[PDB]
RNA sequence: AUGGUUUGGCACCUCGAUGUCGGCUCGUCGCAUCCUGGGGCUGGAGCAGGUCCCAAGGGUUGGGCUGUUCGCCCAUUAAAGCGGCACGCGAGCUGGGUUUAGAACGUCGUGAGACAGUUCGGUCUCUAUCCGCCGCGCGCGUCAGAAGCUUGAGGAAACCUGUCCCUAGUACGAGAGGACCGGGACGGACGAACCUCUGGUAUACCAGUUGUCCCACCAGGGGCACGGCUGGAUAGCCACGUUCGGACAGGAUAACCGCUGAAAGCAUCUAAGCGGGAAACCUCUUCCAAGACCAGGCUUCUCACCCUCUAGGAGGGAUAAGGCCCCCCGCAGACCACGGGAUUGAUAGACCAGACCUGGAAGCCUAGUAAUAGGUGCAGGGAACUGGCACUAACCGGCCGAAAACUUAC
């Protein structure tokens, strides 16, 4: 993989493991008028693309009636630390069909 | 649409000068000990004996 | 991704429940509006004791979309419907009340109060 | 394998996929048969891995040859001798051979084979 | 106006200071050697010449070996020419010198140039942009032609008609150097050059900025 | 007075056929300029206009109604220009209107029928010879044969614009209002390159599953049903994605503002002269370009061997540098060409390993009456990407391919 020698410079350790279903909560660093906050971002993780440095993760949380789904780069800088809750049970790579479930149906099954 | 004019003679033969057939070489191969020629593209298969020579 | 003839619903109070994308301000042959984008909408739906009635010509920005909009550090928003809050022509709500959550696109494009009025922003 | 860049063999995949094991078959069961050029260079990696998995003979392996070979005899020869006659070479398994065009179309003719040495 | 020879590597990922993404093309700006220089009292104008990429010596036809012996310095695979404006500019090469990846600084703007990917035989729809006809309300089998050609009844020159595409040579001009990794030779430009992976470019300083 | 863009008039042109309106697709030209650019007087205080000169570089929206052009309207916009070219464009498309045969209404006619009145329905043929144009080769030429790198005469492409922030709430103005000049950021539309991201596609990828047949049977699989149907899906191609672009500067100018002054003792931007002055022009940016017959330049390599006629020239043969064919291939490609490799080899395939995609293989064991679940086990399977590895194939090989001299000057 011919740049991973450019790759490793930028790659960020101290991620925690984590697989497509589990529920985790992203601390993202927002600028809110020139000051620093950590908004908590809580969801099931239903998707992780990998590639390295690109790699992407999908987090879908359901709030105030409407579904949210937010892609972060794996090793942003952006993201100070990742808490993994619970560890899901799923029989695929991919949770797509959750877009399409709500309440009582979205729930996962835990490991 | 279809030809308004009847071609000139000069024209046809000019492109007709065209579909012509290009001359394969040849090169030489011992099978059975007399010399022969073969295109390089079958030398392999000559000296292998998997290609009738008449 | 809204343009002309696209149905939003209003995440407002103001009685209107559907409105219908007219035109995208912002320029002559622009197509698409996004998240903090101002559109000219008509009502299609209204709530029968409103204010507002069937067919009025307002003015709404769109603060949830669909299709998934890029950020600046590489991040991506994607909402699960496309809605907008109507304003008045000094860009604030003509409701009190914003239901649902915005993008933060709300903020760079200078509506503060929509921004405060919402629930929260993402 | 590598997919075929242009249109497929016999006129379908379908067909492609159906030409490929039976040519397989042959080969396996003979030991050389003779088709046009594009078939013997559509066959090379496919019963090369054919017989990669023969190498390493377990029941897995053994079902992996069977979904394609369909011939039992076949599969046999292949776990029995043609595998352990294998063992100790590492890819090349077969070689081609150009031959004297076809009379009937022109067609560009070629011998595919295993190698003995 | 600096020069230098260099390959296309790939595309990948960075961030900058503040934290946002940078989408960088990597090239390896390899070291390049100088073999000739054009003067205006012997070839009436003023360049410099550069050799890059490494060759084998049974490779090169004699001519070639002639020249680079003729210059001092052992052949390469690529030579190209680097066209400056006046002799107090070309002073400062001479031949055998080395150049390297340092002669460019971070933030620095560049214009890489490159030969674009092939596309083969295109349509007008692909070949220039043209909008399509209908496909439905009776539209009979031009859902992709070009129509209409337009009283001397003659196609003027010129015609945007359909024809090969790609392989031509392509600047692209303020490409930012996002950063000069002196220890491989390779630099981060941000933003996509032209070509295929494994192509030779050439990066200048920007006329422009 | 212009024009033949409007109805005309003539009947010169065609009845052994010149498609009739709009619309779509694609243009090209004019300037009688809609915006952007430079101006001037203002019945111009500033803002904003009015009107007028220069200016054709680019741009000039999406819908409702109607077959429509036209037109009215709805939202915008910097603006929603006017025209020529068979009122451009049907061997490019449409057939809604008009313009055959069917039928009805109103009106006319005793009637057959009729109506530059209405209404519903109603076959749009063709394998491109030549010119033209877009691309691609073969041959020959450029005074020996070749090979690298190039100059460029000459052409082609591109040229759009808004909002906001500082200057400045100052100049002006009773106030309201509202600046010039100059810097910065973010946009819309258009164009190009690219595939890191997002998203699309995926007919030799992985998994689930319905019906049926087969592999003797169970298990495990396979063929067919749009790839049977579904869930994903790396590479390539792509846009809905990413990145970049329109410049800056110089020269000569238009309208115009001027300087220095004659004829014409003053005056006069003028007849002598000299300056400023625009998105137009020439350079500048990008690309093609020596078939540029004035067929260019800088270099580097080979730089020699026969035979025949008759020794004048020619013809033939064999070679060098080099090239081509055959061969292995390519993200190069219709073919051809182009690019790379050819055993002194990593060019392709295989093999090993990784990356990535899928998502927990088979067998066995355990639990359950069974459906099924757990362990062995980030398992097994696998294409394109990357690195190793001569195991297989690039082969004991053919064809092309190098010099009359003379004149003058030095």
């Amino acid at each position: 993989n011919t740049l991973d020698f450019v790759d490793q410079a930028s790659l960020r350790d101290d991620i925690p493991t984590f697989s497509p279903g589990d529920t985790v909560n992203v601390h993202v660093k927002v600028i809110e008028g020139s000051k620093e906050r950590i908004q908590v971002f809580k969801g099931v993780v239903i998707r992780r693309q990998g590639g390295g440095i690109s790699e992407t993760f999908t987090v879908r949380k359901e709030s105030y009636g409407v579904g949210v789904e937010r892609t972060f780069p794996v090793h942003s800088p952006n993201i100070d630390h990742i808490d993994v809750l619970t560890r899901g049970d799923v029989r695929r790579a991919k949770l797509y069909y959750l877009r399409e479930l709500r309440g009582k149906k979205a729930k996962i099954k835990e490991k | 649409a279809v030809p308004k004019r009847r071609m000139s003679r000069a024209n046809t033969r000019s492109r007709r000068a065209q579909w012509k057939a290009e001359a394969p070489g040849l090169v030489t191969v011992s099978v059975a000990g007399q010399q022969r020629k073969v295109p390089r593209r079958l030398l392999k298969a000559a000296r292998l004996g998997l290609v009738d020579l008449d | 991704m809204i343009q002309q003839e696209s149905r939003l619903k209003v995440a407002d109070n103001t009685g209107a429940k559907e409105i219908l994308c007219i035109r995208v301000l912002g320029g002559s042959s622009r197509r698409y509006a996004g998240i903090g984008d101002v559109i000219v909408a008509t009502v299609k739906d209204a709530i029968p004791g409103g204010n507002v009635k069937r067919g009025d010509v307002v003015k709404a920005v769109v603060v949830r979309t669909v299709k998934e909009r890029r950020r600046a550090d590489g991040s991506y928003i994607k909402f699960d419907e496309n809605a907008a809050v109507i304003i008045k022509n000094d860009n604030d709500p003509r409701g009190t009340r914003i239901f649902g959550p915005v993008g933060r696109e709300l903020r760079e494009k200078k509506f503060m109060k929509i921004v405060s009025l919402a629930p929260e922003v993402l | 394998p590598k997919p075929t860049k242009g249109p497929r063999l016999g006129g379908s995949s379908s067909h492609q996929s159906a030409l490929l094991a039976n040519l397989a078959t042959s080969l396996f069961e003979h030991g050389r048969i003779k088709t046009t050029e594009p078939k013997a260079r559509a066959l090379r990696p496919y019963a090369e891995k054919l017989i990669t998995h023969a190498k390493k003979g377990a029941l897995h392996n053994r079902r992996e040859v069977m979904k394609k070979i369909r011939d039992k005899d076949v599969v046999h020869t292949l776990f029995a001798e043609i595998g352990p006659f294998y063992a100790d070479r590492n890819g090349g398994y077969t070689r081609i051979i150009k031959v004297e065009n076809r009379k009937g179309d022109n067609a560009p003719m070629a011998v595919i084979e295993l190698v003995r040495e | 106006r600096k020069g230098i020879l260099g390959t296309k590597l790939g595309m990948t990922q960075v961030f900058d200071e503040n934290n946002k993404v940078v989408p960088v093309t990597v090239v390896k700006a390899g070291p390049n050697v100088v073999t000739r220089i054009r003067t205006t009292e012997r070839d009436g104008y003023s360049a410099v010449q550069l050799a890059y990429g490494e060759i084998s010596p049974r490779k090169v036809i004699k001519p070639v070996a002639g020249q680079f012996a003729a210059a001092g310095v052992n052949p390469r695979r690529h030579v190209a020419e680097l066209r400056l404006d006046d002799e107090a500019a070309v002073a400062e090469y001479e031949v055998g010198q080395e150049l390297t990846a340092e002669i460019f600084s971070d933030g620095a703007y560049v214009d890489v140039t490159g030969t674009s990917k092939g596309k083969g035989f295109a349509g007008t729809m692909k070949r220039h942009g043209f909008r399509g006809q209908g496909a439905a309300h009776g539209a009979q089998a031009v859902h992709r032609r070009p129509g209409s050609i337009g009283t001397p009844g003659r196609v003027f020159k010129g015609t945007r008609m359909s024809g090969r595409m790609g392989n031509d040579r392509v600047t692209t001009q303020n490409l930012k150097v996002h950063k000069v990794d002196a220890e491989n030779g390779v630099l981060l430009i941000k933003g996509a050059i032209p070509g295929r992976n494994g192509g030779l470019v050439v990066v200048r300083s920007a006329i422009k900025r």
